[PDB]
């Protein structure tokens, strides 16, 4: 198990670690999070008590380095940093653990939620969507725009998701206009999977990362990307059976984890009604259809 | 965006534009089969593509062979329309290509947009005008060329005859739409109004009779009366 210590907590803040959230009071003796499961990416995120504007946070993998959080009173935020001195880091952590000034990542043994939400998410792929090569961890916030949002303004601070546009020359072969617009299989299988993503695992990884940024930061462009990647599959007549079965699992766990009270801002009624009831794959997502009908029947 | 009454003079400015009406592309008659089921028989149709400033009509005749062995014909008809309009655009010299294409039915927006991806600067727009272009097949010379066609064919017409020698495009379009609305509302009576005077003929190279300026005023009044008469008959007014 790994640990992300905090130097201190000078401002009152709600801290989230993956799907869990907890409050810290101004100048509370809080010095970090321990028992973080090795083997997955993680996200540590923040919403200030005195200014719920800008949710922000950091994606990281404790296998890549020793990371800690320290508040910056000039830029006014909790910043992730890497500690290259290993013995210093271990000694800091050991003292904070002995004084019991850390919270424990409260993973229930039976509970596979975080694995199920991050199955295909890799830190190396995150670092290509979020470009800041001098750090091993990636900062995301609620306001960051996507490369596609910008085309329609600072490029260094953008989310470089793969652009999906159903009415673009990339999506439509000259001479196959009706075919490719009504059946997106070409665009999914040749352009996106074989061409850009190389395999379905990388495609699902980006889909999962987009959902998580939408949910944890309220990042609108990420929500747009998540829905576009779902619609591209559901609107394709020819999809490998293993991808359809995996998508049903992915979406089921996403819908299961979504806060009920955020469904109005995180779920696109058009896309979901199309995907579940009109699309080529309307009958291939049994688990997702069942949870959607029981949890959010108003949206449908 | 959408074209309506507020931006109506835009139709007659110097930016080349075309209206595309697809209402006569896929035409059928419905009949009973020997077993008492119902079947359709397609008949030749046409795309109505009109420059409202110059009166140039690009009438693409849609021969029934294009439906042979195809499914979902009403859907295919929209994509065939978009394909043919795109092909017409590509066939025109650059300086004759439209800057805007206005579709009379909003279901044509996506088919045409997708076919015109190679022309990102040609705007594809809907309209809130209710235009009577479906009645194009009530113009005898247009109906004749469509029905006689044995293969796909494009025929070029000036739907305003020589009117622009005497009237503006705005006025010509208003006359055309009144004539077509009358033919749509009561075709027999409209045709009777247009041919009631044997001494006024249709030139070989024209679609409409050779009315003098004053006769056009009388004809236009009779067309308005027909439309109003039919409205009262319909609604018991
Ligand atoms: O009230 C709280 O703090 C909650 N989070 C528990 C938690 C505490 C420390 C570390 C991670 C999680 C309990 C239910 O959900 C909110």
């Amino acid at each position: 198990m790994n640990t992300v210590p905090f130097t201190s907590a000078p401002i009152e803040v709600t801290i989230g670690i993956d799907q869990y959230s907890f409050n810290v009071k101004e100048n509370q003796p809080f010095h970090g999070i321990k028992d973080i499961p090795i083997g997955h990416v993680h996200v540590i995120h923040f919403q200030h008590a005195d200014n719920s504007s800008m949710r922000y946070g950091y994606w990281f993998d404790c296998r890549m380095g020793n990371f800690y959080i320290q508040y910056d009173p000039k830029d006014g935020l909790y910043k992730m940093m890497e500690e290259r001195d290993g013995a210093k880091f271990e000694n800091i952590v050991h003292n904070f653990k002995e004084r019991q000034m850390m919270v424990s990542y409260p993973k229930i043994d039976e509970d596979d939620t975080w694995y199920n939400l991050t199955e295909f998410v890799q830190m190396d792929k995150i670092r290509k969507i979020v470009r800041k090569d001098e750090n091993q961890f990636s900062y995301v916030d609620s306001s960051m725009t996507t490369v596609q949002e910008n085309e329609l303004s600072d490029p260094a601070h953008s989310l470089n998701y793969t652009v999906i546009n159903f009415k673009s020359r990339e999506a439509i072969r000259p001479g196959h206009e009706m075919e490719d617009f009504l059946d997106k299989s070409y665009y999914l299988n040749t352009v996106m999977l074989q061409g850009i993503f190389k395999n379905s695992s990388n495609y699902f990884g980006e889909l999962q990362f987009a959902f998580l940024n939408a949910m944890f930061f309220g990042n609108y462009g990420s929500s747009l990307q998540w829905h576009a990647m779902i619609e591209l599959i559901c609107s394709s007549a020819t999809v490998p059976k293993h991808m359809l079965d995996k998508l049903d699992e992915i979406l089921y766990y996403q819908i299961k984890t979504l806060p009920e009270q955020y469904s109005d801002i995180l779920l696109n009624e058009r896309v979901w009604n199309i995907c579940l009831y009109s699309s080529f794959q309307k009958n291939s997502l049994h688990n997702t259809e069942k949870i959607m009908e029981n949890k959010y029947p108003e949206l449908l | 965006g959408a074209m309506n009454s507020s931006n109506y003079a835009e139709l007659f400015n110097n930016d080349i534009k075309l209206f595309v009406d697809d209402t006569n592309v896929y035409r059928v008659t419905v009949h009973k089969t020997f077993e008492g089921n119902v079947a359709t028989k397609a008949i030749n149709g046409c795309i109505f593509t009109l420059n409202p400033k110059t009166g140039h009509l690009f009438l693409k005749i849609i021969h029934t062979s294009v439906w042979a062995g195809q499914k979902r014909l009403s859907q295919l008809a929209k994509w065939k329309t978009a394909e043919e309009v795109s092909a017409l655009v590509r066939s025109l010299p650059k300086e004759e290509q439209p800057k805007q294409i206005i579709v009379t039915r909003k279901a044509m927006l996506d088919p045409l947009e997708v076919h015109m991806l190679d022309f990102p600067n040609i705007a594809i727009r809907p309209t809130e005008l209710r235009l009577p272009f479906s009645a194009a097949m009530s113009i005898d010379k247009l109906s004749d060329v469509v029905m006689k066609a044995t293969e796909p064919q494009m025929v070029l017409f000036n739907i305003y005859d020589d009117w622009l020698d005497r009237i503006s495009s705005y006025t010509a379009f208003s006359r055309l739409t009144l004539l077509l609305r009358a033919l749509k509302t009561n075709e027999e009576s409209a045709k009777m109004i247009l041919l009631s005077d044997p001494t006024i003929t249709i030139k070989s190279y024209h679609l409409w009779p050779s009315f003098t300026d004053e006769q056009w005023i009388t004809i236009e009044s009779q067309m308005r009366d027909l439309i109003l008469t039919e409205y009262g008959r319909k609604y018991n007014v």
